[PDB]
């Protein structure tokens, strides 16, 4: 077992990379690859991407954030941390003889004996009352862990009036209903501002374009619109009939657009195309106040749809009165070389559509990073209404009754005690991590936790006590109003103990291979 | 070869060099200080919080460092008491120079001038928060020595390890009646002989011979042993000596070698105790004192190691100068003889600066804070060109004690704060604690230094910073 | 796995060399030392000693050799194998998961227990104290460990080298110790077995002085053994001749030849019949000595006066003065015989008396084939110090019979010890299974064949008639390898106790050693 | 930034001795450059010659300097406490904990651990001598270093050699007896004790007495060829006069009967007359006799070193009770017995090869050391890693018993009574067994103990893992052994705590 410790060794140093990124005063670390992408984040899976790795076992850390990208995709720091305190205890444990599977095995009973205590320690909560303080101070301690307070406290009303309107009777959240994010470069990054309705990408490209328009009718197409002798007579005809084709279907719009009212064309009328435009289909459009588009996407057609009951067209052969929609007010605004159409006023727009203006690439990164993680981890929340009050409170408490088990949790002597204490001791660096990174003595500050849980417990009343790292004191995650989601945690010890089974049942390093 | 720096490089490679090693020696500050280990040549390591041999053993590529080293054996000479509250400060003035040197494009010359203004008023400030005290009392030197032993376990024994040293100072001093207590303690050596307790040591007022008699049962005692300055031929030659001597007759003989059988005859019949060679520098012990007269009493004591000779004149005059001693110092092991005798050796300074300046300047930091106030005071009311210059140098002795505060590794500016007001409005007691952490009265606590502390260290501290801002170029590779 | 396994293999490179090197049917060995010494013999003892030695455990093995040629010398390389042997068991019993200590208390507790089990086999128990018949005969299977091409040669000339130095003194005599020293064998090349003979005497190869050792005849002689060697007269520090005017010029070279007068002539007053002359001497000295008759000895080496002085019987003078009739040895016959082409100067002597320290010349065609006999004599000589100093060493059976006993009483022992004991035991047992494996396997045999000739002999039982033929019968091979069946008794092939005796305490004793290594530390080197 | 370099190098140093502790350990070779092949568990020999590659290893090896003095067996407690220690830095440290706040526990420690190193030990009478109990100390002191072969054989020898040296104030000094013969002989086992004098020397000549009562004991430009002749005259008459004294003198006594034993012993060369010239009266002299082994013969027949031949006294001259000569390889021993009152004894070790009297003189020279803190100090501790095993759980749980700065000492509190621990848990990791489940025995013994209203003191027993009585099994400590040790264990902890960072660099 000489090659026992080679892996426990090499996998030490991953521990380091993410710690700073964990809590919401940790910190920010640059990552700058040879493309000219300038990443800054606190996500481990941007992290782990293009940063060469010397131990190859950090493929199986990256591993065991896949299943923490779907159902939690924020705060996967706590994955690598434990997994540091655990190879610390490593080769402590295992040098007193011990074998490591003993050691394992007394993580599957612990893990077991958590999720007894994992419905006692959570609160039950009622999301069909649709409370508002309580979605505000869970997506405040989200957007902390994220990006700083300025944009905490501006993005705290937008992620709470997001998730309000994907909700049904039946709890019913799609997590693909509300997807498409603004992506644009406008002012600073402080200035995004939520929009409860539909935005449009793509805006006129020509100058006679309609500048403001109250009721839009989109034409949505896909197939590419751009089209591509014994005399000299035969290539004069040939040139010609290269624009009868495009020719062939203006006279179809011209009709097919003055059919419901011809009289006044004060209205919006919109063809969007995938690829290139003909140029001489400006002048129809023009005089016929018609909005064309150059080089535009498509799976933003699907969003008219879910508001306004649009279509999405792909050949010219179908032209129906669904694919022409509605809007009660549009506002066009020019950005750069690309027109932006707002479409607001809707009746009933079952899908927010975010917002985000910013300066550079790197500004927006941030931002991008941010509303997609967040999102997604208080859209989770909604789904289960058990909550689990957070700050670390489950992490600290559960270490009190593993601590202390004798007659009720023993087994065998000293084989499973040895994993009762080493998983007790575990789950307590989360909260020295925390500290750390917030520049305060972990230990002077866990010690009056501890003390104000001997206080608690003896005085027999039901408290849960969380750590405050702004002042460095102690607190109450319901009064600081920090909660986490049920299926968080539990799938995050159930994956903890899953991938330290990896690490701790590997007897020895071989190499084979051609060189 | 050049080496030559002009330009902004003489100036940035100057403050670097003595920078980086600021920050190591951080750490040798406090009672809580750290231990610093060495790497010499041969492989092997010293242990030690003394700086003195730190810089020395440390070999820095930049020339400018090694003034520092020069500019450290200055204090030692001249002080060289309680280097791990004083020797620091030879490294907190050029980092506190960096931040405008180059950027304000201010001439040296001009921050020199500042520094001849800096000096004048600091000497002021260091005499201001001074107190006096009874200068014949012992018992207050006996609380100033276990001030920096601290470091060790030995506090146990500073019941008789402070007694040992100042039963020697009290011995000596007197070098004039009048203008201010000069005295010469390098007469007095301290012996270290593995084995034994540190009560065996043996020190009064007198002067001490460590030598043994003829015979170990020969008798204790003698009226007035009055001092005075192969076998075949040491007989003869050595009984020349020994028995001229009696012409005056003395009973006490000094010898430089040993007494033979054919001696013993004529030594003998006088009625008293023979002594026989005594150690070479015993010999300028008592020529300070005193033919000499008076000697009150004799004693010769036995142990297996070496022996021990008691001589007691205690009446010097009939004015007179100062006595001389010896003393040995007994360890339990080895390793702990070598290493506590830093603590021991130093006490000789420790008493030696309070005859000289019987005012006490308040210690623990209270001094770095009490000066800094009055330099940040002084320095709105001069204004002019030295605003800039003379308020950097208050931040100098500002961030002495933040080095302090950093064996705890707190936040200084919550101290600070409070410092502000409580030590520069309050009373000149006020200070960090070393122990705890916090602020306590100084006095009660029980840490204090003597003004020549404080006024020999600071005011040579001013003014070695004149050869760092003199610097323009560097010249080596040559010879010499 | 790197420090106790993979230091058996640096053994094991030395142990498959004793393999065939070990019994009359071993193979030879060709050694070139680093300074150009050749050495070619079939002892692996000495192949160790000029060898460099790298691994630690090599310096052990040798170490404990030359205790053996201390002591016994006799197969020396049987302990060897049996100490490599148990590194070979080694590699099971760790694989085993046995612990070092108990490893060691296994073999421990089987040493005092084979220490008592010698006293089972034990035959032929008295023999006779001055009687040199019977123990010609006793010696000859001694040389059987050693080339065997003709052992009654090689009994014959020790035959007659004891009787010279025999002291004799039938019943009680109180026999001093018979020394080992007194006898030495010298190194002659050419000539056949036959053509060797012994020198009552000191067998000396010089030049004669005057013309040739002779006058002796008469016999009737003086010989003195001088201690001080004869030189030209000088003082112990380095003098300069320093002369005070031109006449002491003509006696200086006068001047010495008054001490060659004075000096020469009184040392040949007495007519000592040999004088030792350890130093070199003038040619006047030739005067006096061809006068009187006197012969030289011209230069001696250290290690050969001291032998001198037991066959002259002469007193170590301490200085030279003139010869004193008081102390003076009995020397009759001084003669010099040419032998291989060169004259010989011997002292033998023609009965009249029996003096100690003999000698013997050894004349042989292959130089390389005189170094085995050389050491065979230092073995043959060997054997009788265990039947002189001690009571007695009695005899045990040989050709590895006495090994086949032992299996079945080390297989018992294990039975009745349980626990680790059990593994520890049945595999010492195993250890004792290499020797007759390897004289099997240097005759060339099959192992198949001799497997359950060694089964039947001293495995299956002892029947309870007088004096079983188990006993007395054994492994060896002339004509009789196809039955692997032989009888010791009529080849008389017998080994003395104490030949086993201190190979037990050295088979114990290497595997303490080695197996309790935990790691090789080696501080520049 | 450089002080986790010396935390994380220098804890790969516990490895070097952690197999070399305890009876049941093993052993590592070690060989120089010289030849000289050491092979013993003493850690004086190991922790010097041996090239280190961390520069923290001088201080460990200076460190058992004052182990030798005192101890000199069981000295890997210095380097697996060192090892213990760095590895709590990289838990308890690693949290963040300066240096000095952990040391400030073990100092506080160290004061607790002498309070309790009274109430441990159990005191003993030395005055009556009693062999029963020096028999059981001497016994598992050479457990430690030899195996039960020589244990038997040298427990009789040393207990009966520190009963020569003995008096009513009960001084006993190891400068007394030193001289210990070392010899390649017959067996390791075969070592045999002299309650006399033992002489390296013997009769060099065939006359000389084998075997006597009473032995007299003497403690010792030329013009021409033919002038210089007359320098060589006058040399040797050097020599003769000093000779021709002696034939007179001993005539003293009696010189015409040459019926008893006669000795003459001399530093340097001798005239080879004197062999002839004393085998008349049968006179016996020595060739190369030592000195400093002359100075003992004035405590046995009351005689007197003398330097020259000039002054001879029959003051010099004792009266012996039996003496005896035995011969082995080249040189002769005169073995002197039937003393009437001897003040000291020869310690003769016989043995086979060089590395069997590596063990052997490590054993002896450990042995009488340790021995003699048993008779200096009545106060014996009991051994087999009882003390260490108590005294954690003594500090284990404290709270308002001894306290001190709330948090800071506590966390050094515990990382003492864990370190003390390793001790134990090496002890059964040598024997092959499961430190686990033999610490969970030994840790019930000692609560049923408590519990039982009974003071008792439980060892660990190697052979079957279970716990057992140090009493009974005879496994005892002196009280200088864990005096000076422990005080030590502080100090050595204190210098890589203490130490703040190590620079690369030096003058080239």
């Amino acid at each position: 077992d000489a090659a026992l410790k080679v892996n426990v060794t090499s996998a030490e140093g991953l521990q380091s990379v993410l710690e700073t990124n964990l809590g919401p005063k940790g910190t920010l670390k640059m990552l700058v690859d040879g493309a000219g992408n300038i990443k800054l984040t606190k996500d481990g899976k941007v992290l782990l991407t293009e940063m060469q790795i010397q131990s190859p076992t950090a493929v199986l850390i990256a591993r065991a954030a896949a299943a923490q990208d779907e159902i939690t995709g924020d705060g996967t720091t706590t994955v690598v941390c434990l997994v540091g305190e655990l190879l610390r205890q490593a080769h402590r444990f295992i040098q007193e003889g011990v074998h490591p599977r003993i050691i394992t095995d007394g993580f599957e009973i612990a893990r077991k004996e958590s999720m007894k205590f994992l419905d006692e320690f959570k609160i039950s909560k009622t999301n069909l009352s649709n409370d508002r303080e309580f979605l505000l101070q869970v997506a405040r301690s989200s957007l902390l862990t994220k990006v700083d307070a300025d944009l905490t406290e501006v993005l705290t009303p937008i992620v709470t009036d997001a998730v309000l309107s994907v909700y049904d009777a039946q709890a019913d959240n799609l997590d693909l209903h509300m997807v498409e994010i603004m992506q644009m470069q406008h002012l600073s990054p402080k200035d995004t501002t939520f929009i409860k309705g539909l935005v449009l990408d793509h805006g006129g490209r020509h100058p006679d374009m309609p500048t403001r328009v109250k009721n839009a009718y989109v034409l949505i197409l896909n197939v590419s619109l751009e089209y591509e002798y014994s005399s000299a007579d035969q290539r004069d005809k040939l040139a010609a009939s290269e624009r009868k084709f495009v020719d062939a279907k203006l006279k179809k719009i011209i009709d097919l657009k003055n059919e419901v009212c011809g009289m006044d064309p004060d209205k919006g009328f919109v063809i969007i195309n995938q690829k290139g435009i003909d140029p001489m289909s400006l002048d129809v459009f023009a005089k016929h106040n018609i909005l064309a588009l150059r080089r535009a996407k498509r799976r933003n057609m699907e969003r008219l749809q879910l508001v306004t009951g649009g279509e999405a067209q792909n050949s010219v052969e179908d032209l129906s009165p669904q694919i022409l929609g509605f809007s009660g007010l549009v506002y066009q605004e020019t950005i750069g070389e690309e027109k932006f159409t707002y479409v607001t006023e809707n009746t009933d727009p079952k899908s927010c559509t975010i917002l985000i203006k910013g300066s550079t690439h790197y500004a927006l990164a941030q931002t991008k990073d941010a509303v997609r993680d967040g999102l997604r981890a208080v859209a989770n929340v909604l789904k289960d209404k058990n909550i689990i009050p957070g700050a670390g409170a489950f992490y600290i408490a559960l270490s009190r009754y593993l601590r202390s088990a004798n007659m009720n949790k023993l087994g065998a002597k000293g084989k499973t005690k040895t994993g009762i204490e080493a998983f007790a001791e575990a789950l307590l660096v989360i909260p020295k991590t925390l500290v750390k990174n917030s520049g305060f003595d972990p230990l002077d500050v866990l010690a009056m936790v501890e003390d104000e849980l001997d206080d608690a417990q003896d005085s027999d009343e039901t408290r849960y006590v969380g750590v405050d790292l702004n002042i460095g004191d102690s607190c109450d995650p319901t009064i600081e109003g920090i909660w986490d989601s049920y299926r968080v945690l539990r799938n995050a010890i159930t994956g903890a103990t899953g991938i330290a089974s990896n690490l701790l049942l590997c007897d020895e390093l071989l190499r084979a291979g051609r060189s | 070869s050049q080496e030559r720096t002009t330009g902004r490089q003489a100036q940035i490679s100057n403050i670097t060099a003595a920078k980086a090693v600021a920050d190591v020696i951080r750490t040798c500050l406090g009672p809580k200080a750290m231990l610093k280990m060495l790497l010499d040549p041969m492989g092997g390591l010293v242990l030690t919080n003394d700086g003195h041999a730190i810089l020395r053993e440390i070999d820095v590529a930049h020339p400018a460092a090694k003034s520092m080293l020069e500019l450290s054996r200055t204090q030692d000479e001249e002080v060289g008491d309680g280097t791990t509250t004083v020797i620091i400060l030879a490294g907190e003035i050029l980092a506190q120079c960096a931040p405008y040197l180059i950027e304000k494009n201010i001439h040296p010359v001009i921050i020199i001038q500042a520094l001849k203004k800096a000096l004048t008023d600091a000497l002021e400030v260091i005499k201001q928060v001074s107190k006096p005290v009874d200068v014949e009392n012992d018992a207050a030197m006996k609380k100033l020595i276990q001030a920096s032993i601290g470091t060790k376990y030995v506090i146990h024994w500073s019941e008789k390890m402070c007694e040992l040293a100042l039963d020697a100072v009290k011995t000596v001093r007197k070098d004039l009646g009048q203008t201010f207590e000069i005295d010469i303690k390098r007469y007095v050596r301290v012996e270290k002989i593995p084995g034994g307790d540190v009560l065996d040591s043996r020190v009064l007022k007198g002067v001490l011979l460590n030598k043994d008699v003829v015979h170990p049962k020969m008798s204790r005692h003698i009226e007035n042993p009055r001092v005075v300055l192969i076998l075949q031929i040491e007989e003869e030659q050595v009984q020349l000596m020994c028995e001229q001597i009696l012409a005056v007759r003395p009973t006490l003989v000094i010898t430089e070698k040993g007494v033979s059988d054919l001696a013993q005859h004529y030594l003998l019949k006088g009625g008293c105790s023979v002594l026989r060679r005594v150690k070479k520098s015993d010999n300028n012990r008592i020529a300070r004192v005193t033919v000499g007269t008076n000697c009150g009493l004799f004693k010769v004591e036995m142990i297996g190691d070496e022996y021990f000779s008691f001589l007691d004149n205690c009446k010097e005059p009939l004015s007179g100068l100062q006595k001389a001693c010896t003393i040995m110092l007994r360890g339990g092991s080895k390793d702990i003889l070598n290493e506590i005798d830093r603590n021991l050796q130093d006490a000789m300074a420790v008493a030696r600066n309070v005859m000289l300046s019987p005012s006490l300047s308040p210690g623990g930091g209270a001094t770095e804070m009490a000066v800094s106030v009055k330099l940040a005071e002084k320095a709105k009311q001069l204004e002019g060109i030295q605003q800039w210059p003379y308020q950097a140098v208050a931040d100098a002795m500002e961030c002495i004690p933040r080095t302090l505060i950093q064996n705890a590794g707190g936040d200084p500016i919550r101290l600070l704060s409070q410092l502000r007001a409580k030590h520069a409005q309050g009373n000149f007691t006020t200070g960090i604690d070393g122990d705890k952490g916090k602020i306590v009265d100084m006095v009660s606590y029980g840490i204090w230094e003597p003004e020549v502390i404080k006024q020999q260290s600071v005011k040579t501290a001013i003014e070695s910073a004149c050869l760092l801002l003199r610097v323009d170029d560097i010249v080596s590779g040559v010879r010499k | 796995d790197g420090q106790i396994i993979k230091s058996i293999a640096a053994i094991r490179e030395l142990h498959q060399m004793c393999l065939t090197s070990m019994g009359p049917c071993g193979r030879n060995k060709i050694i070139v030392n680093h300074l150009g010494k050749i050495i070619i013999t079939n002892d692996a003892a000495t192949m160790l000693r000029e060898l460099d030695i790298v691994h630690p455990a090599v310096k052990v093995l040798v170490m404990a050799t030359e205790q053996q040629k201390i002591d016994m010398g006799d197969g020396t390389n049987l302990v060897m194998i049996l100490a490599g042997e148990l590194l070979n068991v080694s590699e099971k019993l760790i694989s085993m998961g046995l612990s070092a200590v108990e490893i060691i208390q296994g073999y421990n507790m089987a040493r005092k227990f084979t220490l008592k089990e010698l006293d089972e086999m034990v035959v032929g128990e008295i023999t006779d104290k001055n009687d040199k018949n019977e123990l010609l005969k006793m010696i000859k299977p001694v040389i059987s460990s050693k080339k065997y091409g003709s052992e009654d040669i090689l009994s014959e000339l020790v035959s007659e080298a004891v009787s010279h130095v025999l002291p004799v003194a039938q019943q009680a005599g109180e026999i001093p110790y018979f020394n080992v020293d007194s006898i030495r064998v010298v190194k002659i090349m050419g000539g056949s077995l036959s053509n060797s003979t012994v020198i009552k005497g000191m067998v000396f190869n010089r030049e004669p002085e005057g013309h040739v050792k002779s006058l002796s005849e008469d016999k009737k002689h003086k010989v003195a053994v001088f201690t001080c060697p004869l030189d030209i007269a000088n003082t112990e520090t380095k003098g300069t001749v320093l002369l005070h005017n031109a006449q002491e010029m003509l006696d200086f070279s006068k001047g010495e030849e008054k001490q060659i007068d004075a000096m020469m002539k009184e040392i040949a007053d007495m007519g000592v019949e040999c004088i030792v002359a350890g130093a070199g001497v003038g040619e006047l000295a030739l005067h006096y000595l061809n006068r009187y008759g006197i012969l030289v000895l011209k230069v001696p080496s250290k290690f050969e006066l001291r032998r001198l002085c037991r066959v002259c019987g002469a007193t170590p003078l301490p200085r030279l003065g003139a010869p004193t009739p008081e102390e003076l040895g009995l020397v009759e016959t001084v003669k010099t015989m040419e032998i291989g082409g060169d004259r010989v100067t011997v002292f033998k002597q023609e009965q009249g008396e029996i003096s100690r320290t003999s000698t013997i010349i050894l004349r042989g065609a292959t130089q390389n084939n005189l170094d085995d006999i050389e050491r065979a004599i230092d073995d043959g000589v060997a054997a009788v110090k265990g039947l002189m100093k001690p009571s007695g060493g009695k005899l045990l059976p040989g050709a590895g019979a006495t090994e086949i006993e032992l299996i079945s009483r080390i297989t018992k022992y294990g039975e009745r010890t349980p626990g680790l004991l059990q593994l520890a035991i049945k595999q010492f047992a195993v250890a004792f299974e290499v020797v007759p494996r390897t004289l099997a396997e240097t005759a060339g045999l099959d192992v198949n064949e001799v497997l359950p000739n060694l089964y039947a002999a001293h495995n299956v039982t002892e029947p309870g008639a007088v004096k079983t033929d188990h006993l007395y019968k054994g492994v060896d091979i002339d004509g009789e390898s196809d039955e692997g069946v032989k009888d010791i008794r009529e080849e008389n092939i017998y080994d003395m106790l104490a030949t086993k005796k201190f190979a037990i305490n050295v088979a114990t004793e290497a595997a303490t050693t080695v197996l309790s290594i935990d790691q090789i530390i080696m501080a520049k080197k």
